[PDB]
RNA sequence: UGUCCUACGCCGGCAGGCGCGGGUAACCCGUUGAACCCCAUUCGUGAUGGGGAUCGGGGAUUGCAAUUAUUCCCCAUGAACGAGGAAUUCCCAGUAAGUGCGGGUCAUAAGCUUGCGUUGAUUAAGUCCCUGCCCUUUGUACACACCGCCUCGCU
């Protein structure tokens, strides 16, 4: 699982809707996958990025070592975009799980597929 | 989704003319969203499968979301090394994304399935109601959304185009070669916004009295009145 | 008797889009020119681009 | 069903060769010694002694001619195949299904259609929910129609 499907994942139930955000995280298992780096991407969708639920999902995965404000820039700062790429598109949940906080359901990320069945 | 277990889905990898024609729609649909060029954009994967349409995404450096409800779809795609991101789950019961997060919408021959009453819970016209709602909820404000489908009949066409008419998408649909046959593709793409004389001859006509044979000079001006 | 079905299942079809069009007026709010005279089919035109149709939604 | 159906004897492990008789037929094949099924042995949850394709070699038969394998027999290999997601096909009693056997097409195929027998089930004595067909009423419903509402900016 990629950082930022999670940090953009909601829960599907119609109760908790449209407040299932944001999920609470687990891993076991965290890999890096390559992925080309395009910065116009990044550039583009860090103010679409929800920091207050990014450094919640950082602390749920033990990790601290992020910037703590919108980094905006026209892709000149190479660091912290390839950290953040790093972060977001490489670094990945093999094996989890995800807990929703208005409702407590369980949905298990097992290589590296979380579950969204009733 | 009982079809794809190991079998079908070793099937759908080896299926040269399958894979050529969802390589097919996959860029047609593509073509059909107005999407930027060189701005990478975030789309949503409906009925990747085995990610052949979420592959061709990836080629042209899109980034995707697959969802889906058979596991040997997404075993098959992570065992192709696809380069999104995979989920599992069911469009009938809510895609589960914020508002403001999807900046395109791909449904690849996902969208005839919901048309019918299999269980008895189920109801087909308020699960796609709730798929189209959904839709338009986590799709980004702005945003275009191309669904493919071979209708069957028009039952399927027109309840879809009436849930997705009731849940604030705004578009139509486009056939791809729509007198053929073997091409004929369904795209719905939706977003989130002497003549008097001639009548009085037949009129005597009708009254049953004799009239003068109907010729080129019935009405015709003779000549200038002073 | 094949093209007369064709015809027949074409026209059920729209005559399906046109009168499911007021109940979505009241409880909410085709490729003529692509026609092939000489044998079915399809041919490329000039001046218009690759044959579509486009019904817009209500 | 039969002047190609074959009984019997010899040979070859088999496809198959040789000889001698019956049958123009409830007379001979034929007391039609069939297959499912029963009994006994082995295998043991294993893409495996399941399943058979695709291959290499050899032999024989049918034919003027078998090469792109006519057909069969024996040996060597055991691919996919784990009960199959959304169109539906047929069906109420000796019926479906399993199982074999004949006729037509045929110098030789085995694959189509017709029937035949053996073992033999589940549900139901209901309905117009869908499809298709046949009736009665109606031109009340929708649509057409009524009426209303029906482009701007200088001289």
């Amino acid at each position: 699982m990629k950082l930022l499907t999670h940090n953009l994942l909601s829960s599907h139930v119609r109760g908790v809707g449209s407040r299932g955000f944001p999920l609470r995280l687990q891993a076991t298992e965290v890999r890096i996958c390559p992925v080309e780096f395009n910065p116009n991407f990044v550039a583009r969708m860090i103010p679409k990025v929800e920091w207050s639920a990014f450094l919640e999902a950082a602390d749920n995965l033990r990790l601290i070592q992020v910037p703590k404000g919108p980094v905006e820039g026209y892709e000149e700062n190479e660091e912290f975009l390839r950290t953040m790429h790093h972060l977001l598109l490489e670094v990945e949940v093999i094996e989890g799980t995800l807990q929703c906080p208005e409702s407590g359901r369980m949905f298990p990320i097992s290589r590296g597929i979380p579950n969204m069945l009733l | 989704e009982l079809f794809y277990d190991e079998t079908e889905a070793r099937k759908y990898v080896r299926n040269s003319r399958m894979i050529d024609i969802q390589t097919r729609m996959a860029g047609r649909a593509l073509e059909l969203l107005y999407l930027p060029e060189n701005k990478p954009c975030y789309l949503l994967d409906i009925g990747c499968g085995t990610g052949l349409s979420g592959s061709y995404l990836s080629d042209e450096g899109h980034y995707w979301v697959g969802l889906d409800i058979s596991p040997a779809m997404l075993d098959e795609a992570v065992d192709r090394e696809i380069e999104g991101d995979l989920l599992l789950g069911d469009m009938g019961q809510g895609i589960p994304f914020k508002p403001g997060t999807f900046d395109g919408c791909i449904s690849i021959s996902a969208v005839q399935w919901l048309c019918n009453a299999n269980k008895k819970s189920e109801n087909p016209a308020k699960r796609l109601y709730c798929f189209f709602a959904s839709l338009f909820s986590v799709l980004v404000r702005g945003s275009r959304a191309v669904l493919q489908l071979y209708p069957e009949n028009s039952e399927q066409l027109e309840l879809i185009t009436t849930q997705a008419t009731k849940a604030g998408f705004s578009g139509g649909m486009v056939v791809d070669y729509p007198n053929s046959a073997k091409a004929k593709k369904f795209y719905l793409c939706l977003f989130s916004g002497r003549a008097w004389v001639l009548e009085k001859k037949e009129r005597h006509r009708r009254q049953g009295r004799e009239v003068r044979p109907d010729t080129q000079y019935t009405g015709r001006k003779r000549k200038p009145r002073f | 008797r094949n093209k007369k079905h064709q015809k027949l299942k074409h026209q059920k079809e729209a005559e399906e889009e046109e009168l499911e069009i007021p109940p979505q007026y009241q409880a909410g709010g085709p490729g003529a020119e692509y026609k092939a005279k000489k044998a079915k089919g399809d041919v490329k035109k000039k001046g218009r681009p690759d044959p579509y149709a486009y019904i817009p939604l209500n």
